[PDB]
C-alpha cells in the first residue's frame, strides 16, 4: 500500500531507493528500542555502548504486466547503511517468486 | 565447375551454421533448469 505502485508506470531507479529507506530506517528505530527496553535496567552500568542491529528485508519484485521494477545493487545497496547495521554486506535480498 | 564449387561453399557453410546456432538452444535448454532446481540461495535466477 505505500508504494501504491508509483513505480509501476514510470521509470524506478531514482526514486526505489528513496522508498526503501523509509522502511529500512524504521526497522533500525525499533531495533534500538526493544534493546533499550531490555537494558533500562542496571543504567548501562555494563557494556553501555550501543552495538549495531542486525537488520534483513525480504523484497519480492514480482510485476503484474508490463511494468519492471527497477532493482539495485545488493552490496552497494546493503553498505549504504555503513555504520548503522552490522550485515553491511547484505541487508535486503531481492527474489522474484517462480 | 568453379560456380558450383563456389555455392558448395555456400552450402556446407550454411549448413555449418545451422547445427551451431540451434545447439546453443538445446545446450542451454538443458542448462537453464539444472541450474533452476539445483541452486537455493536465489541471488542468480539463471546462466546461458
Amino acid at each position: 500500500k505505500r508504494f501504491k505502485g508509483l513505480e509501476k508506470k514510470q521509470d524506478n531507479r531514482q526514486e526505489v531507493t528513496k522508498r526503501l529507506m523509509q522502511i529500512v530506517e524504521e526497522m533500525i528505530a525499533e531495533a534500538n528500542e526493544m534493546w533499550r527496553s531490555l537494558h533500562e535496567d542496571s543504567q548501562d552500568d555494563e557494556d553501555e555502548e550501543q552495538p549495531l542491529p542486525l537488520i534483513r528485508l525480504k523484497v519480492e519484485y514480482s510485476s503484474p504486466e508490463g511494468t519492471k521494477f527497477e532493482v539495485e545493487n545488493p552490496q552497494r545497496f546493503s553498505n549504504r547503511f555503513a555504520g548503522k547495521v552490522a550485515n553491511q554486506n547484505d541487508v535486503v535480498h531481492f527474489y522474484r517468486k517462480k | 565447375a568453379i560456380e558450383d564449387l563456389g555455392r558448395g561453399m555456400a552450402a556446407v557453410d550454411h549448413a555449418i551454421m545451422q547445427y551451431h546456432s540451434k545447439m546453443m538452444e538445446q545446450i542451454n535448454r538443458t542448462i537453464a533448469e539444472l541450474w533452476q532446481s539445483t541452486y537455493q540461495g536465489t541471488d542468480i535466477d539463471t546462466i546461458q
